[PDB]
C-alpha cells in the first residue's frame, strides 16, 4: 500500500483519527452489552476534547482578525483608534501563533 | 465539539480532499470547515443525526433514508449540474445497455445487471420500482433482495448483503471481502462503476445517470456503440435521454439536522467555497474535482454549484411526491 507522513501527522488529520478511534470505540463498547476499554475510551475522550478546544479558538481568532483587517483596511476615518486597531490585530496574531503551536504539541500527548 | 462546520467524509480519498478543503478555505480567509471519517452515509447520517458530524451530500436514495426517525435530517443544499447557462436540478435515471442486442424493457429477465448500489436512485430504487411488476414479489417475509435475484440471471449490486444474496454479488469485480463492497473498492461502485460493468462486458444492462455515458467515454463513435431502453420498450441513441429515461429526480444534495443543523453556516461555507473554488475559479484546488483513479469524492464531478433549499422543505417535499411515493411503494 502506500503514504505521505507529514499529511498524516498535520494537526487536521490526528484530530480526526482521533474522533474516528472515539467512534470505534463506544461502537465496540455497545457491540458488548448486548470495562478496561471504557478507560482507554475516556482519555481519548478527555484528550480530543483539549484538542477540540483548541481548534475551536484559532477558528475564533481567525474570524476575529479578518473582521479587524477589514475595519482597519477602511483606513480615511481618528489615529490612536486606529493605531488600536493595529495594536489589537498584533495581538491576536501572536495569540494565534502560540494556539497553533499549543495544538502541535498537545496532538502528540 | 467546535462551533465550525463540520464535513462528513465516507472514505480515505474523500478525507483528504476534505482537508485540502480545510487548509484552502483557512489560507483565503473563508469560513472553516473540518472533517469526520465514516465508510458508509448511514454512518453519516447517524453521525450527523448524533451531533458528532454537521453536514454530508446523499444521493436521493439516502436523502429519503436520512428523513426518517430516529434521523430526521433535511436537504439544505441541492448540487447544480449541467452548464453556466442552462444549469439543472434534476437528472434523468438511465438504463444502459449494448448496441446490436434486442432485448426490451419488459424483457430483461434471465439477463445480467449492473447497479449503482443498494437503494441508490438510478441504480436501484428506479430500475427496481420499474421492474416489480415483474418480480413475481410477494413481500415479507420475503425481502424485495430476493425477486430481484430470482429475475436477473446475475448482478452487481454494491452493498448488497453477500451472505443471504450471493447473486446479487456474483457479477462484481472487487477483490476477496471488497467485493460487492459499498465503496471504490468496489470498481463497478457507483455510477462510473455500474458503467464499467457493462463495458467489460460482464453485465448486460448498466443503471445510472443520463450524462455517465458522456462523462466516460470523450469519442462520439465510441458513444454510438451504446442505447438507452425507453420505457415503452424502444431504444435509442444515448443523447435521446429526454425522450428516452427511466425518471427524472432531483439531484444530491447536502442534508443537516432538522434542528441545529446550522443550516445558515452550511449555506455560508457552500456560497464561499463555490465562489473561491468551483468551476474555473482557482487553479489551486477545485471544489467539485477528484484526483485521477477518483471519482466524485464529496460532490459530483460535474457539478457547477449549489442551490439553496427553501426553509420549510424536508426530505420528503424535497425528492417530489412523485419519487417520494415510489419509495415508498417499493418497500
Ligand atoms: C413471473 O411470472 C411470469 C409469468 O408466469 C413468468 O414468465 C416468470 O418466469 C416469473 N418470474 C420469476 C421471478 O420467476
Ligand atoms: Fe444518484
Ligand atoms: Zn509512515
Amino acid at each position: 500500500g502506500s503514504h505521505m507522513d507529514a499529511e498524516e501527522v498535520a494537526p487536521q488529520a490526528k484530530i480526526a483519527e482521533l474522533e474516528n478511534q472515539v467512534h470505534r470505540l463506544e461502537q465496540e463498547l455497545k457491540e458488548i452489552d448486548e470495562a478496561p476499554l471504557q478507560s482507554k475510551l475516556d482519555a481519548k475522550k478527555a484528550k480530543l476534547s483539549k484538542l477540540e478546544e483548541l481548534s475551536d479558538k484559532i477558528d475564533e481568532l481567525d474570524a476575529e482578525i479578518a473582521k479587524l483587517e477589514d475595519q482597519l483596511k477602511a483606513a480615511e476615518e481618528e489615529d490612536y483608534f486606529k493605531e488600536g486597531l493595529e495594536k489589537t490585530i498584533a495581538a491576536k496574531k501572536a495569540e494565534l501563533e502560540k494556539t497553533e503551536a499549543d495544538l502541535k504539541k498537545a496532538v502528540n500527548e | 465539539r467546535r462551533r465550525s462546520v463540520q464535513w462528513c467524509a465516507v472514505s480515505q480519498p474523500e478525507a483528504t480532499k476534505c482537508f485540502q478543503w480545510q487548509r484552502n478555505m483557512r489560507r483565503v480567509r473563508g469560513p472553516p470547515v473540518s472533517c469526520i471519517k465514516r465508510d458508509s452515509p448511514i454512518q453519516c447520517i447517524q453521525a450527523i443525526a448524533e451531533n458528532r458530524a454537521d453536514a454530508v451530500t446523499l444521493d436521493g436514495g439516502f436523502i429519503y433514508e436520512a428523513g426518517l426517525a430516529p434521523y430526521k435530517l433535511r436537504p439544505v443544499a441541492a448540487e447544480v449540474y449541467g452548464t453556466e447557462r442552462q444549469p439543472r436540478t434534476h437528472y434523468y435515471a438511465v438504463a444502459v445497455v449494448k448496441k446490436g442486442g434486442s432485448f426490451q424493457l419488459n424483457e430483461l429477465q434471465g439477463l445480467k445487471s449492473c447497479h449503482t448500489g443498494l437503494r441508490r436512485t438510478a441504480g436501484w430504487n428506479v430500475p427496481i420500482g420499474t421492474l416489480r411488476p415483474f418480480l413475481n414479489w410477494t413481500g415479507p417475509p420475503e425481502p424485495i433482495e430476493a425477486a430481484v435475484a430470482r429475475f436477473f440471471s446475475a448482478s452487481c449490486v454494491p452493498g448488497a448483503d453477500k451472505g443471504q444474496f450471493p447473486n446479487l454479488c456474483r457479477l462484481c469485480a472487487g477483490t476477496g471481502e471488497n467485493k460487492c463492497a459499498f465503496s471504490s473498492q468496489e470498481p463497478y461502485f457507483s455510477y462510473s462503476g455500474a458503467f464499467k460493468c457493462l463495458r467489460d462486458g460482464a453485465g448486460d444492462v448498466a443503471f445510472i445517470r443520463e450524462s455517465t455515458v458522456f462523462e466516460d467515454l470523450s469519442d462520439e463513435a465510441e458513444r454510438d456503440e451504446y442505447e438507452l431502453l425507453c420505457p415503452d420498450n424502444t431504444r435509442k441513441p444515448v443523447d435521446k435521454f429526454k425522450d428516452c429515461h427511466l425518471a427524472r429526480v432531483p439531484s444530491h444534495a447536502v442534508v443537516a439536522r432538522s434542528v441545529n443543523g446550522k443550516e445558515d453556516a452550511i449555506w455560508n461555507l457552500l456560497r464561499q467555497a463555490q465562489e473561491k473554488f468551483g468551476k474555473d475559479k482557482s487553479p489551486k484546488f477545485q471544489l467539485f474535482g477528484s484526483p485521477s483513479g477518483q471519482k466524485d469524492l464529496l460532490f459530483k464531478d460535474s457539478a457547477i454549484g449549489f442551490s439553496r433549499v427553501p426553509p420549510r422543505i424536508d426530505s420528503g417535499l424535497y425528492l417530489g411526491s412523485g419519487y417520494f411515493t415510489a419509495i415508498q411503494n417499493l418497500r
